């Protein structure tokens, strides 16, 4: 069962920098072309990353077996190849690209002039750039949870924010932005119009 | 020492033998306007003038006052090229 | 836009020489003077560029013979941020 | 006493690695600290509870592995952090001028970090990310209780982000990362308060 | 904030060509010169910090030529409390 | 009444780089500058106690290194009529 | 605009090295390379003012190893005049 | 028919720091640059004639730091049959 | 891409047999040569790094009982810049 199916153009350095921090797996650089596929149940994406492995030439970085999901990340360079092992991926689940879930939005806030009171529990909490006192916070949850990382990328692609957590894995994609109110605010109205942009089952 | 336009060029080819190497310009006088009117005097470059800007020349014993000119028969030499010339608060001569 | 002379002198004699020399040297419009305190006073002229390298320099000559001249210097395209933000009489 | 320096204010980013790292009271953005590293490292569990009872200081950070125990203590007003700094200074009886005075190792600025480096610092989490293509400063303090008060001058100086500020070991490590004229202005300011306290040799 | 740039010029002249070379050298902004007696006049621009250093470093190597410089440096990031209280062009209001 | 801190330094620079690593230094709140004449300018902060006993060391630190610190001091508690008469800030 | 940044060998190889560490060792676009004839060889890189500084400071290092380092000079801010008639990348 | 400026260097970058010093001095025309050979490059300035000298003067100030100056030399208005026999820009 | 070795060689007789050892030496391909002037030629081959190494160091020997050698080095990656702004092949 395809749940999420999403094609990253180009990573920012933030998301590939967090990718390459907490994955388990062959790290990505910036600049790189990314696809995430989560599917349940959480042990097919074996069978998902062994087709895509032996079709095309992409390489992976974050393949986590969750309680009941699956998540795998392909990557490379050209993206003719991603292309290529993203329609093997659907061929050898015999599923469309409007097969998938669409992303829905269930909490998002923009909490502004965060206290140093809630930046310390932050900053013990995450494992991306810490949240400054006195900063914005966008935080953000998708349901599935392989969309947030497209909720993350193309938020600083639209923007210069700091990336402070994004966990794309379990029953919530949560995402949280700092920075100052002017690219919080463009950064969430940007990731807003990109979870809300994408077809697929409801 | 009096401004004027360097109207012309005079080769002479037997001259004093101190005085070869140096150039000589036909100056005609002119007013702080800047049109030429009046005699022309066969003056020596020491600054590189050509044909139609306007110097100042210098006659007399204080024509040799050059390392150029220093012993030589020059009676009148270029020590100036005029750039502006200021008339009482209207600039008459631009370069 | 116009070039900037300018001759600082710890006396104030020497500066009035030297702003009198500027004046009637070339074609430069005096556009004031500055007192910085403690004895030095800067006159600041500003014309085209040959009539400001004339007169700076004949100001120069003129007050080295009457006080102790501390500074003469010519800046022939002087930057908008300069005339902006400083009492230079070029400021809009 | 290895050390003894008192950050007077902490500046924002260094309390917020103090938050992510510390096994105690987490200090808030920017209180006081004073952190001083006395050997041998039983004593500093008898001399850190007389200065959390004497003021009304916090203490944040612990010992080292098997080495002098390190001891930085946050409190609001700058008096109280000091007067727990001259608690702790008199519980092991010894001079506040008596602490080994600071000696820079090894400085090295490395510009345009390739993102191999990048995954490879990144990978050992303290701090804010190494954001491949920026530079990066990696000092060497010795003794290793004056290196995180390397981490507030540099952040005090320029707008760089603090990647890892190891306080406790034997010699204290501290790399910062940022653009690479805020990297040289951090660096040179971490290097210049490094180089700048008195103690013994 | 935007780095300090500072050359203090006992002279009002060295001044003026420290300020021309910084504002020609790089990308700056000359705010101002704060004039505090006894012939000391200071020109303050405000930038960035590579354009600030680049800037300031040419307007030091260009007012040694005409008068004396007493004091040059570069503040990377001033305090905000700094900007608020002293005339330094960035102050709010 | 708050302690008061002061650094006079001739120069303008010393006096930027001393009130910038007073306010860093602690939390004190830098009221302005005194300018006495003859180059000398005065950096003038007011808080608690160990907060400008903190910011005034860290700006004789900083500004020793630029300049020209003529007198470092600070006072613990101003009399009355030193915060009334004097321009130190707190003028009721 | 972009700053300026220029190394001059004597050699070919010398140039080559120099522009390899300049482009390795910061964010900084390589225009190319102007030949002056006698062997001088120049390569021209272009970016923002910190990064040429660094780009230039390390092919210096490298191309004073496999060849005679004649020039090194980076140009803070360029003028608009200096790009629109010279061979450096940002011509109109 | 402006003057002439003419900077001349054994180096490109010390052609190209004359380059931008003259035409951040004064308000002339640098149309380019001259390759004889041999390493000599030459950099070409137009403009008014006391503005062309202070530009040159200011370029060679530069230049010396940087490379070798052959030459520096300005004439105050070329002959009609040098700009038309010589690449200096001015071509009818 | 490729790896880079280059030789320059005061001479066309020394880079001939320069180009001429390293196409015998290993696997290289000799993309050509450069001249800047002066005497100076350099010769250019491409491959990968082992080759490449072992390529020129028989190519210096072979090239040094002949000419004069003026510099020998090796880039085992060159920046994708190197490779798009200089005659080097591989240009895209």
């Amino acid at each position: 069962t395809l749940r999420t199916y999403i094609f990253l153009d180009a990573l920012q350095p933030q998301l590939a920098t967090f990718i390459g921090k907490t994955a388990r797996g062959f790290l990505p650089v910036p600049g790189q072309a990314s696809l995430w596929v989560e599917i349940a149940p959480g042990i097919a994406i074996n069978r998902v990353t062994d087709a895509a492995l032996k079709a095309t030439k992409v390489q992976p970085a974050v393949q986590v077996v969750e309680r009941a999901y699956g998540l795998l990340e392909v990557h490379h360079f050209d993206q003719g190849e991603v292309l290529a092992a993203g329609s093997t991926i659907l061929d050898k689940l015999e599923v469309r690209e409007e097969g998938r879930l669409k992303p829905q939005v269930m909490t998002h806030q923009i909490i502004r002039a965060v206290e140093a009171y809630q930046t310390q529990i932050i900053n013990r909490n995450s494992q991306g750039m810490m949240i400054l006192p006195g900063e914005s916070l966008f935080i953000l949850e998708t349901q599935p949870a392989g969309y947030a990382v497209l909720a993350a990328n193309e938020a600083e692609k639209a923007a210069n924010v700091h990336l402070v957590n994004v966990t794309p894995y379990g029953a919530f994609g949560r995402l949280y932005l700092a920075g100052s109110e002017a690219e919080i605010d463009a950064a969430a109205e940007a990731a807003e119009a990109a979870i809300r942009s994408v077809s697929g089952v409801a | 020492m009096v401004l004027g336009k360097v109207v012309g060029t005079v080769v002479a080819s037997r001259k004093e033998p101190r005085i070869e190497g140096l150039s000589l310009l036909l100056v005609r006088a002119c007013d702080p306007d800047g049109t030429p009117t009046g005699g022309a005097v066969v003056c020596a470059d020491a600054v590189g003038a050509g044909v139609g800007e306007v110097v100042l020349y210098a006659s007399g014993s204080s024509a040799r006052q050059t390392e150029v000119t220093n012993n030589r028969p020059v009676d009148a030499t270029i020590m100036a090229i005029v750039d502006l010339v200021e008339m009482g608060g209207d600039v008459r001569f631009r370069k | 836009a116009d070039a900037l002379g300018m001759i600082e002198v710890r006396g104030f004699v020497g500066m009035v020489e030297a702003a009198d020399a500027m004046v009637k040297a070339a074609k430069v419009e005096l556009i004031g003077y500055e007192k910085t305190g403690g004895g030095y006073v800067t006159a600041v002229v500003r014309g085209d560029v040959a009539a400001v390298k004339a007169a700076t320099e004949a100001g120069q000559r003129a007050a080295e013979r009457v006080g102790e001249v501390v500074a003469v210097h010519v800046i022939p395209r002087p930057h908008v941020n300069v005339d902006a933000a400083l009492p230079l009489g070029r400021t809009p």
